[PDB]
């Protein structure tokens, strides 16, 4: 899954 | 004799935007990353560097958040890159061969 | 990964026009990537050892760093900047991977380094050395916590 960096 | 500014010749790019999130995937890394070495290995033969990250910005552009059930899911981002470049920015890939 | 060569025509119609761009190496490249800490960084390690391949891959002698305090990012961009191959090459770039804020980066003890400080280093007054070359900086951070929600095209 794509997240903050 | 010519002098110089304190700062010149730089060029930066940024994975997002001011106040925003730069998004990465778990398992694929940063979007930006993976965008960027995409259009670097791609085109560095024949676009300069500036041009090569407005291909990059195109692709960030286009890219959704997939994260079900979060506040990511379809969210989007938006890298950019400024510049104090005074030349075009040719890496000259191979060559000579 | 496969980088394409320039052809030598290709070579010849531009480099007039352009930064000067031949030495061997092209210039060092510096990678520096903060994975452990703010949450542990999940791919890091993808985009770390993608721009390691892909800076050599352009002919570039490439440094790495991995999980380093804001104090320590520091010292080691100053240290970098003040190598002597900075006179033989023709470029440069940097690029820093890790958590972030508007302007500034995360080390790994949570504390901010200043991205006007970074560039400082690699200025014409502190890195003569590099006057006139084309420095690139590539920054793969969070510049603010607002997630953007996307909006619909008209």
């Amino acid at each position: 899954a794509d997240v903050a960096d | 004799k010519m002098r110089l500014p304190t700062r010149s010749d730089m060029i930066c790019g940024y994975a997002c935007l001011k106040g925003t999130a730069a998004m990465r995937n778990t398992k694929r890394g940063s979007w930006y990353i993976e965008a960027l070495a995409q259009v670097f290995s791609e085109r560095a033969c024949d676009m300069h560097v500036a041009d090569m990250l407005v291909k990059v910005n195109a692709l960030i552009k286009d890219r959704e958040g997939y994260a079900p059930g979060t506040e990511f899911h379809r969210c989007k981002e938006m890298s950019e890159y400024c510049s104090t470049l005074c030349r075009h920015l040719y890496l000259f890939p191979g060559h000579p061969p | 990964m496969q980088v394409k060569p320039c052809t030598p025509e290709f070579y010849q119609t531009h480099f007039q026009l352009a930064y000067r761009l031949q030495s061997r190496p092209r210039g060092l490249a510096l990678v520096l990537s903060n994975v452990h800490f703010l949450e542990f960084r999940s791919g890091g390690d993808v985009d770390h050892s993608t721009l390691v391949t892909l800076f050599k891959l352009l002919g570039y002698d490439v440094h790495v760093l991995c999980d380093q305090t804001a104090q320590e990012m520091q010292e080691k961009l100053q240290n970098f900047a003040q190598l002597p191959a900075h006179r033989v090459t023709d470029s440069c770039i940097v690029a820093l991977l890790s958590h972030g804020v508007e302007g500034a980066i995360y080390g790994v003890d949570g504390k901010l380094l200043q991205l006007q400080e970074v560039f400082q280093l690699f200025d014409n007054a502190n890195c003569p050395s590099l006057q006139n070359k084309p420095k690139m900086f590539f920054i793969q951070a969070c510049r603010g916590d607002e997630t953007d929600r996307g909006v619909d095209q008209q």
